[PDB]
């Protein structure tokens, strides 16, 4: 946490320059790195990481790895996990196909928000579950029953340059990139996309009048992450501009849409004031590409009834 | 058919105003852009600067705002503009369309392509020298066929500066032609020679005619080729 | 400038200077001394009309390779000067042509020079004037060491000599000149011009007192 | 990890002067010390501890002693 005399890069990302400490401690480390805007503020001007004035940030280390695992909790004996087989199973009730396993099945901690990747697939009709429909407080989830294909590329071909703020205390920064200046993004079959989301209007006139009107809009206020797209992508966090996607209006009756993603290295999820986390860079250009399951939905509330 | 043609002085004061003019043939100036090149002697050929379709010229920043390109549309010719000229700027000029190519690597919404001029079409160049020396005319003698196939020319003596074009019998004659390059005398004149292969019957029917034309000294002599009265 | 040498017949590999960053675009250009310059190779491989399928590119393959110029087949007709354009995204607008790499070829079959000795023309004499003017064309290598002689013995004063150059038959060419008062020229019994090349020797004589 | 002017002591061993930091932070500790020539390089010539750009350096307490004591490694019952 040095103040950074950053100068714009050759307009996200900043090139600065600091002062920090060597394996010596009088003797001090003049030295640059490269970062991304949501990571430093000011205070030509000088800089300082976002995060030094709330939660303690920590650097990960470069061996642990961020990616999904299957996870198969199970009970030990004297309890049992009971497994509801229901194809049509509205997400509470009873459950006529009542099945028992000592453990589940392939579970990812898919840490993301909005869109739901890698999930759970559903059976025949793409299932609506919500604790209460009619309170807009409640958040509605959904399960789809085909997978998409989503790919999200950072074509920016970063290198990973180490420093010694020692001892024993090895930081990994972000030097000169190679390749082009390529921001973060997204792909999405605008057809197959079209034609979900007809079914999804399909599926939301169960719960409201037959001849109604659904209409689809971006993020309202909150956080980058209540706004924007959260989820990793080979180590990397990034940030997509979802506002392409919800933006249109469907009544009872080939290329693909692209959206502009952010990367941060400084995260704070969960919103834990005083601990905070580093994403160490990521060397060479990230393809990621997942199958989009779920959607974590939500009505504006106060309004006239049934109208639309 | 597009041809381009340079056209110059050849001999301008230090710290005055170099003009050069490119001509466009067989097509119109709205198609493609145009850029200006320098090669001086010692260095490699040098690129200037060039204008685009929406007469918004570009020019090379080492030039310290020193070049001006312009272009006219009912003339079709490029004009060329250089305002305080040194004679470091003495150098054989050429001018030629820019071809404007886009790589593409990536998406297009994010401006992922850069652009790449490449100069499919070149003209022939002329030769411009900035010195403050006066000009001289050249002296054009008719170099008589020896009596005992033959051969004749004609020598262009001292002269200033470069170039001289040597054409025979208006163009008429090509075959054998053999223009041999000038030299540097002590003096600093040029002296060049030029020579035609023709057989020995074409002596005393054919009117051999040499011309002989330096730009800069405003002077075309056409000289009558004829063997000795012995 | 970057020399090269490289015999007849043999592939030739012209490497480039600067390499790339990024997605590149490179444009190959050959440049004949008092010519104008002609691109054979733009954007990695693509070329233009006209130019032979001797030549060939380096393909971008995203990065692993440098813009290489092969020659296939090197004849006489490829020694000039050429220059590697290169257009990366990094480098941005890329004013300099690269340092230039002038090729030679070596091995070219030597022809004898054809000497040809003018007198000072009728003309020149009106004028108080006299030239010798003393013509070398075709002969190969390029050395040639020329000496003027009168009468006997050779004349070290008002001699000019030119340095031999390359024409279109890939021979050199070069002239001499030997400046003279028309009673100089007038005086001694005969001019000669001697030649001398790859231990061969041509000479030319004329005579005032020969028609 | 300071920056340490040795001197050849009175050969291995140093006799090294430095600043380090008092009970206070601004105040600073104007010491001296003893090592070995293993335990600290030249960056008079000013040393430095070896291992301050690697590992980080800790030194342990005085009261665990390092001394081997013998060990019977067992098994439960069924093994
Ligand atoms: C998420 O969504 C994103 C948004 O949709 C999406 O982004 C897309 O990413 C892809 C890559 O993944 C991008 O694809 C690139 O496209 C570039 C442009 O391709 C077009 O243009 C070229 C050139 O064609 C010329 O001629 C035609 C007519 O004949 C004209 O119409 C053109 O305009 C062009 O004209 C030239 O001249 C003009 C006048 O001077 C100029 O103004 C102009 O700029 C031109 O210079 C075509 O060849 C392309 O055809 C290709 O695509 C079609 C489908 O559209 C195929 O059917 C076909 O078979 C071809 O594959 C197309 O029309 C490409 O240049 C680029 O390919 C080069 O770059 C890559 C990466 O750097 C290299 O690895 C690769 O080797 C390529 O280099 C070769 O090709 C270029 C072509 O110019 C040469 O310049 C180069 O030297 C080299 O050629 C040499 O090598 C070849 C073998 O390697 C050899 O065969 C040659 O003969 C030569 O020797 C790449 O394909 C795409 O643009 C993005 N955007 C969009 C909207 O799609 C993203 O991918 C998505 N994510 C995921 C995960 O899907
Ligand atoms: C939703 O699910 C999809 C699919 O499950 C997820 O997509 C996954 O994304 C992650 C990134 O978030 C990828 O991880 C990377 O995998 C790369 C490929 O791993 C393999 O190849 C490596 C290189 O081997 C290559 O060459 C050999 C020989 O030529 C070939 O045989 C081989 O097929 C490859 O072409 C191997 O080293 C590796 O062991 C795998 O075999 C890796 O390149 C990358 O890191 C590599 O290098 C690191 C540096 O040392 C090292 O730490 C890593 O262990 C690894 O070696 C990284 O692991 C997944 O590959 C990708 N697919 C799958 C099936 O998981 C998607 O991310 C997910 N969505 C979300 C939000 O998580
Ligand atoms: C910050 O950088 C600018 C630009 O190089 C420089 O003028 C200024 O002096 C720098 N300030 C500090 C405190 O380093
Ligand atoms: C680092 O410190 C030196 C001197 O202590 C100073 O000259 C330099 O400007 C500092 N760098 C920055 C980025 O402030
Ligand atoms: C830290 O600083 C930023 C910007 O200066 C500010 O938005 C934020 O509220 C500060 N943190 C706290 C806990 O006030
Ligand atoms: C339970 O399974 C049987 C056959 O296995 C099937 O006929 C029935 O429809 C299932 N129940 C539900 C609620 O789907
Ligand atoms: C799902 O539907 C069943 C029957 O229609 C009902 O009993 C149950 O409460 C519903 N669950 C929710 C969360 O609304
Ligand atoms: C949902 O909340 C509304 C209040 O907004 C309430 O009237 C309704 O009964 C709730 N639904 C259920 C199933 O409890
Ligand atoms: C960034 O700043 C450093 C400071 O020394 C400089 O060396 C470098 O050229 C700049 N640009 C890049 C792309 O690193
Ligand atoms: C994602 O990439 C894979 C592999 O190239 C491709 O099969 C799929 O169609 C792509 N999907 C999108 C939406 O780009
Ligand atoms: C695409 O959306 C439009 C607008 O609702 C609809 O009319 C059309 O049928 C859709 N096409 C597909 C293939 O989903
Ligand atoms: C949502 O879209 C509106 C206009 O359609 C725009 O003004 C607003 O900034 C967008 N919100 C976000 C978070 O992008
Ligand atoms: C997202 O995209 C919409 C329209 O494409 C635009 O109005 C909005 O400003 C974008 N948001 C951000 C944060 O770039
Ligand atoms: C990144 O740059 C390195 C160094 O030039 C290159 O070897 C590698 O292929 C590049 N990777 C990508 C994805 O551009
Ligand atoms: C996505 O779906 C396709 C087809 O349904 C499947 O082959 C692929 O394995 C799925 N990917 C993941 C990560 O589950
Ligand atoms: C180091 O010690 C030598 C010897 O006493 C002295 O001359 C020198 O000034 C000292 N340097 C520092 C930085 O203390
Ligand atoms: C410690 O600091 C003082 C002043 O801050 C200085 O005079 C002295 O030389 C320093 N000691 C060493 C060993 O550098
Ligand atoms: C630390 O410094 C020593 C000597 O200067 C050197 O031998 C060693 O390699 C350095 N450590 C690392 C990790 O490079």
């Amino acid at each position: 946490c040095v103040t950074l005399n950053c100068s714009n890069f050759s307009g996200e990302i900043k090139n600065c320059s600091f002062n920090v400490t060597t394996g010596l401690k009088d003797k001090k480390q003049k030295m640059d790195a490269l970062f991304h805007r949501r990571d430093v503020v000011q205070i030509n001007s000088y800089y300082m990481l976002i995060s030094c004035n709330t939660s303690t940030m920590a650097q990960a280390c470069p061996k642990i790895t961020f990616e999904p695992i299957p996870i198969h909790y199970c009970a030990p004996a004297g309890f049992a996990i009971l497994k509801c087989k229901d194809k049509g199973f509205n997400g509470t009730g009873s459950c006529k196909n009542v099945s028992t396993v000592q453990c589940t099945h392939g579970i990812k901690p898919v840490v993301t928000t909005q869109l739901l990747l890698n999930g759970s697939t559903a059976e025949e009709e793409i299932v609506i579950r919500s604790e209460n429909i009619t309170d807009n407080a409640r958040t509605i989830i959904v399960q789809l029953t085909k997978p998409i294909n989503i790919n999200c590329t950072r074509p920016g071909n970063n290198t990973r340059k180490s420093v010694r703020i020692g001892p024993g205390q090895t930081f990994y920064a972000t030097g000169a990139i190679i390749g082009n200046i390529r921001q973060a993004h997204c792909n999405v079959s605008k057809t197959e996309w079209n034609d979900t989301l007809r079914q999804v209007a399909e599926q939301l006139s169960k719960h409201f009048p037959n001849a109604t009107t659904i209409t689809f809009a971006n993020a309202s206020g909150g956080d980058l992450e209540i706004t924007t797209h959260s989820f990793n992508c080979g180590g990397e966090f990034f940030y997509c501009n979802t506002s392409k996607l919800f933006s249109s209006t469907w009544d009872n009756s080939n290329e693909t849409i692209t959206l502009q993603c952010k990367i941060k290295q400084i995260i704070n999820m969960w919103q834990q004031v005083g601990r905070a986390m580093y994403a160490p860079p990521i060397q060479g250009e990230i393809r990621c590409e997942s199958n989009i399951t779920g959607l974590l939905l939500t009505r504006d509330g106060g309004a006239n009834s049934s109208t639309n | 058919q597009v041809q381009l043609q340079e056209s110059g002085p050849g001999l301008v004061k230090p710290s005055e105003t170099l003009s050069v003019t490119c001509s466009v043939s067989g097509d119109s100036m709205n198609n493609y852009y145009w850029t200006w090149i320098r090669q001086s002697p010692g260095k490699g050929l040098e690129w200037i600067g060039y204008i685009s379709d929406r007469e918004s010229a570009t020019y090379n920043p080492s030039l310290n705002s020193r070049v001006v390109i312009s272009r006219d549309t009912s003339k079709n010719q490029l004009s060329l503009k250089l305002n305080s000229v040194t004679p470091a700027d003495t150098a054989v000029y050429y001018c030629a369309t820019a071809r404007r190519g886009q790589r593409i690597y990536g998406v297009v919404s994010f401006g992922e392509f850069f652009y790449y001029y490449s100069m499919d079409v070149w003209g022939k160049g002329t030769t411009v020298t900035v010195s403050s020396a006066s000009t001289k005319g050249p002296s054009v003698f008719p170099l008589a066929p020896s009596s005992k196939t033959a051969a004749l020319g004609c020598l262009v003596k001292d002269y200033f500066p470069e170039p001289v074009t040597v054409s025979w019998n208006s163009g008429a004659l090509t075959s054998g032609v053999h223009t041999f390059p000038a030299v540097l005398q002590s003096s600093g004149l040029y002296s060049l020679s030029s020579v035609v292969t023709v057989p020995s019957s074409s002596l005393g029917t054919q009117t051999y005619i040499c011309n002989v034309n330096h730009k800069p000294s405003n002077t075309k002599v056409d000289k009558r080729v004829e063997p000795k009265s012995c | 400038v970057r020399p090269l040498s490289v015999a007849l017949g043999e592939t030739a590999r012209i490497s480039c200077g600067r390499q790339a960053l990024g997605s590149r675009a490179v444009q190959w250009y050959q440049h004949r001394p008092g010519q104008a310059p002609i691109l054979l190779i733009y954007n990695n491989q693509d070329r233009p009309s006209g130019i032979p399928e001797r030549f060939s590119g380096t393909p971008d393959i995203n990065f692993g390779t440098r813009a290489t110029l092969t020659i296939s087949g090197v004849e006489a007709g490829d020694e000039a000067d050429y220059y590697c354009h290169m257009w990366d995204s990094r480098s941005g607008f890329s004013w300099s042509f690269g340092g230039a790499t002038r090729l030679t070829v070596l091995g070219q079959p030597k022809a004898a020079p054809s000497v040809t000795l003018f007198p000072p023309s009728s003309e020149e004499l009106q004028a108080n004037k006299a030239t010798l003017v003393c013509l070398i064309s075709d002969f190969y290598p390029g050395a040639v060491t020329v000496a003027w002689k009168a009468d006997s013995s050779p004349v070290k004063a008002g001699v000019e000599t030119t340095t031999p150059s390359k024409q279109s038959n890939n021979k050199y060419a070069a002239s001499s000149y030997l400046s003279l008062t028309p009673e100089q020229w007038k005086s001694h019994r005969s001019y000669s011009c001697q030649v001398t090349h790859e231990g061969s020797t041509v000479e030319k004589t004329v005579a005032p007192t020969e028609c």
